[PDB]
């Protein structure tokens, strides 16, 4: 019957352009006693209830009823009849049908000023217990929701109140303020819903971030109010009241006592659940108690409290809200210098999760320190922690370039214990690329030749049977190793590594069955070319023998274009074929290997290749 | 400062603490000012043998005088505190007799600051047990039972703070678990006020506060219900090395109690509380019994008590409830059904909560629909009521979508930012140290509306806004969702009414496809095609279509193929 109503009447709205009652409004209201005796007969007789039409039948119904109040004079009451009609049950907002009208309630600049009247019925509707806490919880959305949005896409306060002209509804704000005292009868009267003081407190935090300056006699109320929160025993009130005094004593009404107990309360005991709210509290709070402790000269105790809270709760989970408190300002620092080898203790006991991302932070701040000066064990300590992080495994690379800047602010060789070996044998061929570039800066890397001579050649004969990027990771530091101004004034002492590294690509040379040794010869070769004009000149034939090869296993890879698995072991021969052609392209001091030498290059030329090196060989025949 | 030289650090201060007023820096402060996080592989015991001495003549002196405001209570826990920060491999029993005199002077006495050592000094000598046996095993564990023999004495005089946590607990316990029995079912199964069976006279029928004025303290309540969370919560490890006896119908209607009177003021009980709970819920005969005795109605949302923190014991208590129920589905008849279904779906369309309990909800009621099917193909008689059901839930589908539907733009200005916090944070991988493709060409070319964002500009934030991509969560919930669509429409086949009253030649292709629908039926059909089609804009470039709008669509299409 109720569907039966509710579709008929929308059916004689429909087949008009506006209201057959031509917005009288006399047949809604019965429809909604309709609904009221409907809901009462579902409860008394338990038959059938929460039925699909049932849920449409309500959606039109709310539809017309909406539909007629945005097609009024007087839309301020029948919304909050409205939300007497569904106290008992009936959801808790049309969603996009009942908020799309309150949001076409928030008009921009209250120029027709309906919404101001609203407001101020609004604020009666709150204070008025004419209905339950969850339509006056649908108040709190109506009222802070046009609140914020003159706030935020308007100028803050600057519409509404212009030199104390209409308030009419702060001093209904006055007396909801004033009742506050004896914790505003929150054990005398039983309320269950916690929203409603929450509300309360977003509307006084409302008034304060947006203009404290225009009004004066309301804040001695706005302070007992958002203090006498603090006395609650929850805990995400009490952080959020703690976030708005941190609010009104940082914009202004600074008193000296009690800013060093709320700054001490706020660094003491917090928990998981109010991280944000504290953070956001201490970076609000901190910048205007630094210059305002600074007032007097010998007041610095505010450090002696971080300090000792931080030396309290030692070794804890809970630390780690203060070593990111010293990180997000750090201007209000380098002042101590017990945060240091605190932060490196901190950093030390972490590594060893998924937190790592703090303790890079903690260490990005030891290196802001000390630009901001532009101990000697910490030292060894914090790169001893950043060697053995960065050979323990984006933020890595971050730790890369924070120690690449600090060394030239553990300097013996540790890498001997250096599957995952492989991934070990590259991360510390990304330490030694840096760690040997970073020392003894006048090109003096030949004391310890030797012992890095040993060091390496565990890793300049990995190739052999194992992957590429040992040798392609490795050849950065060989390239730095291998440059020491030559020896023509030196005794010979780079010469053995030469040589050495010679007979290494002659020896993997001779190995031409798999894919595998032919990388090492080229790759150290072009090394040894790039950083030595001289190079293996008798020993040029196996160069050739090699591109001979790579042409022969490229005739095995011209009638497929590319590969279906394993790809990049085909453009890695493709690169390297690159090396090996300005390498024996560059010395034309060949023997008889010209002739075939140039016919595999015409070979190349001949069948089908990629254009990116056949331009680069039409440059070097145009040299 | 990792050897001996921290003892000249205090060697005048070696003497005891003269005039402790104003000395509060001498003798207190060694584990303080720096000489408390230095590295000690085996650095200890090069001072560890001079702390033992030094903080044994401070524990002589110092009394049980608790009342008077820090006199000596400061110098008491700082070797409180002292005591829990030292890490030993030696000298176990130098400690371990000089820790016992003062718990077993502080049995039925815990008011203002009354022996709050035992809760930390019992748990430092468990984990100096931890680290190896001292084979003392009955001699410590007789304490926290003249505390439980003194909890009567405790109930008699108030017409706590016991921490059990690690008490009983020992990962290996040879002993007796009868005693334990005891000391839990002296206080479990007791009307813990003598005035909670008289609040039930106004039951017709929930508490939200815990007592209506009865005791004028208020406080102990407090902590005595603290203390029995922490006893509910310790008893569920006892269940797996041996079972449990003497009593099994005494969980339920204390749970229920339990849930029933935790205070408002507080938060950290209900966690564990109701992790308690889902340890009791994960065996496989405890959950039997349980649902006929709270008769899945007082497992409503009285257990959140004060709605300023019922937001992060939210997905945590559905999660629970859910998995139960899922665990249960053969107890359930057709009315606690519907009682779950119209609650779950509520969940489902909750806009408040994470994304993960939605889809949790969801999978709940794909879950439930093979025990509405096997109801209905049991009793005919039935058959349409069961059918309305599956009505109701991809209702509730087609609803959830809408939802997402009428944020779209919305949902794109995120997008926006996903896409600049996303290009500024792949542009500086680029200064790698990483070459073959600089020095390359250095060797050779050296020759040669503003509606759901309101929310996020509230002054008490409360939350980090979120930098996840939005549009992937968007493709989750719709695959997700529509994998279930596809799923129930096509169990919906089994609810036909039968082909003799339309007596078709064919009843073979009848029961298969075809079949009947009311007017509330294809309205929701209609709907649901409608807001898959709009759903398609998530998914453009932002028969050239994308990879997840195509999957989207060939669910949409397949969803459609089996209705009549």
């Amino acid at each position: 019957f109720f569907t039966n109503m509710v579709d008929l009447f929308n059916t004689m709205v429909i087949t008009n352009g506006d209201e057959w009652l031509k917005k009288k409004g006399n047949m809604i209201l019965k429809l909604k006693d309709m609904l009221n005796l409907t809901l009462k007969t579902i409860k008394e007789n338990s038959f059938y209830i929460d039925h699909l039409q049932l849920n449409q039948s309500i959606a039109k119904f709310q539809a017309l009823y909406l539909r007629f109040t945005e097609l009024s004079e007087r839309d301020q009451n029948p919304l909050l009849l409205d939300f007497i009609d569904f106290s008992f049950s009936n959801g808790i907002k049309a969603s996009y049908s009942l908020k799309k009208f309150i949001f076409h309630n928030i008009i921009a600049s209250s120029n027709k000023e309906k919404q101001n009247n609203f407001i101020n019925d609004a604020t009666l509707f709150v204070l008025s217990d004419k209905c339950l806490d969850a339509r006056i919880f649908v108040l709190k959305n109506v009222i802070n929701s046009t609140l914020i949005y003159e706030v935020a896409t308007s100028g803050s306060l600057k519409s509404y109140l212009v030199e104390d002209k209409k308030p009419k509804w702060l001093e209904l704000l006055h007396n909801k303020i004033w009742k506050n005292s004896n914790a505003i009868l929150a054990y005398d009267v039983l309320d269950h819903h916690d929203l409603f003081r929450f509300e309360l407190l977003q509307l006084s935090a409302i008034f304060i971030k947006a203009d404290p300056e225009i009004i004066a006699e309301i804040k001695k109320d706005i302070i007992k109010f958002c203090w006498n929160f603090i006395k609650l025993e929850d805990t995400l009130i009490k952080q959020s009241a703690y976030l708005v005094t941190s609010y009104f004593i940082s914009k202004f009404d600074f008193p000296i006592k009690v800013v060093t107990q709320v700054f001490v309360a706020l660094l003491r005991s917090s928990h998981v659940e109010a991280r944000y709210l504290v953070k956001q509290s201490l970076d609000v709070l901190t910048p205007v108690l630094h210059e305002r402790m600074n007032a007097a000269g010998t007041p610095d105790t505010w450090i002696n409290w971080v300090k000792r809270v931080m030396v309290e709760n030692s070794s804890s989970q809970n630390n780690i809200l203060y070593q990111f408190l010293i990180s997000h300002p750090d201007l209000f620092f380098n002042s101590r210098d017990l945060f240091i080898s605190n932060i490196i203790h901190h950093m030390n006991k972490i590594t060893f999760s998924d937190s790592h991302t703090l303790a890079i932070d903690l260490a990005s701040l030891i290196l802001y320190w000390e630009n901001k000066t532009l101990s000697l064990h910490l030292r060894e300590a914090c790169t001893a922690f950043l060697i053995r992080y960065v050979c323990a495994s984006e933020l890595g690379l971050r730790a890369i370039n924070i120690l690449s800047e600090l060394i030239s602010d553990v300097k013996l060789v540790y890498f001997e214990k250096f599957s995952e070996n492989i991934l070990y044998y590259c991360m510390n061929a990304l330490d030694v690329l840096y760690v040997f570039f970073k020392n003894k800066t006048k090109e003096w890397i030949m004391e310890n030749l030797p012992t890095i001579q040993n060091l390496l050649e565990k890793c300049i004969k990995s190739d052999h049977h194992d992957v590429q990027e040992a040798l392609q990771k490795v050849l950065q530091v060989i390239m730095k190793a291998i440059k020491a101004q030559g020896v023509s004034v030196i005794i010979e002492e780079e010469s053995p590594g030469k040589t050495f590294i010679q007979m290494l690509t002659s020896v993997i040379t001779q190995d031409l069955q798999e894919t595998s040794s032919v990388t090492a010869g080229v790759t150290l070769a072009w090394v040894l070319f790039m950083n030595f004009p001289d190079n293996i000149v008798p020993l040029l034939t196996p160069l050739m023998k090699t591109f001979s090869k790579l042409c022969k296993d490229h005739l095995s890879i011209s009638q497929p274009k590319d590969a279906m698995a394993l790809e990049e072991a085909r453009i890695t021969t493709k690169l390297l074929e690159k090396v090996l052609y300005i390498l024996s392209l560059k010395v034309s001091l060949l023997g008889d290997s010209r002739r075939p030498f140039l016919s595999t290059v015409a070979l190349l030329i001949d069948h089908s290749m990629d254009q990116n090196f056949l331009r680069k060989i039409v440059n070097m025949s145009r040299s | 400062m990792s050897l001996t030289e921290q003892i000249e650090q205090f060697a005048s201060r070696f003497r005891d603490d003269d005039a402790t007023l104003q000395s509060r820096y001498s003798t207190l402060s060694e584990l303080y000012d720096i000489m408390e996080l230095l590295n000690s592989p085996e650095d200890y015991h090069f001072f560890l043998q001079a702390v033992i001495p030094l903080l044994l003549n401070q524990l002589k002196e110092v009394p049980i005088s608790y009342d008077a405001h820090s006199p000596e209570q400061k110098l008491r826990n700082s070797m409180l505190d002292i005591f829990n920060r030292c890490l030993m491999n030696q000298t176990f029993q130098p400690y371990a007799m000089e820790v016992l005199e003062f718990l077993l002077s502080v049995l039925p006495k815990e008011n203002e600051e009354n022996g709050i050592l035992c809760m930390k000094v019992l748990t430092t000598l468990f984990k100096s047990f931890k680290s190896i046996l001292q084979d003392k095993l009955d001699s410590f564990i007789r304490i926290i039972i003249q505390i439980y023999k003194n909890t009567p004495n405790l109930i008699n005089q108030t017409f706590l703070r016991s921490s059990m946590f690690s008490f009983k607990i020992l990962s290996e316990c040879p002993i007796t678990m009868v005693t334990l029995y005891s000391s839990y079912k002296q206080l479990t199964s007791t009307s813990l006020p003598e005035f909670t069976p008289l609040i039930m006279n106004l039951l017709n029928t929930s508490i939200s506060t815990e007592i209506i004025n009865r005791p004028a303290y208020c406080d102990f309540i407090l902590a005595q219900i603290k203390a029995t969370s922490f006893l509910a919560y310790v008893f569920i490890r006892g269940y797996a090395p041996e079972f449990l006896q003497d009593y099994v119908n005494f969980v339920p209607d204390l749970i229920i109690r339990l849930l029933q009177d935790c205070p408002s003021e507080l938060s950290s009980a209900r966690k564990e509380l109701l992790h308690a709970t889902r340890h009791i819920l994960s065996t496989n005969y405890k959950k039997l019994f349980l649902p006929k005795l709270d008769y899945l109605f007082d497992e409503r949302i009285l257990i959140g008590n004060g709605f300023t923190m019922h937001e992060t014991l939210r997905p945590l208590a559905y999660s629970t409830v859910a998995d139960f129920i899922h665990n249960i589905r053969s107890e359930l008849q057709l009315s606690e059904i519907e009682k779950t279904i119209k609650i779950y779906t509520g969940y489902l369309l909750d806009e408040s909560l994470a994304l993960t309990v939605q889809i949790m909800s969801a999978k709940l009621l794909l879950n439930l629909v093979e025990r509405i099917l096997k109801l209905g193909k049991e009793n005919p008689q039935e058959a349409p009521r069961a059918k309305k059901l599956l009505m109701i839930i991809i209702d509730s589908y087609m609803n959830r979508f809408k939802t997402l539907n009428r944020q779209y733009d919305t949902i794109m200005k995120y997008y926006g930012r996903y896409e600049t916090h996303k290009k500024e944070k792949a542009e500086k991988l680029k200064n790698s140290i990483q070459d073959n493709d600089k020095e390359s060409e250095e060797f050779m070319r050296k020759v040669l509306v503003e509606m759901f964002d309101i929310k996020n500009y509230a002054p008490i934030l409360l939350l980090p806004t979120p930098t996840n991509d939005p549009i992937k969560d968007a493709f989750y919930l719709y695959r997700t969702l529509m994998s279930f669509l596809k799923t129930i429409i096509h169990d919906l086949k089994v609810f036909n009414p039968p082909p003799n009253e339309y007596t078709v030649a064919n009843p073979k292709l009848w029961a298969s496809v075809s079949r009947v629908f009311s007017y509330e039926e294809v309205i929701v059909f209609k709907d649901l095609f409608h807001e898959c089609i709009i759903g398609l804009k998530f998914f453009k470039d932002h028969v050239s279509a994308t990879k997840d709008a195509r999957e989207l669509m060939d669910y949409l299409a397949f969803m459609f193929m089996q209705m009549d």
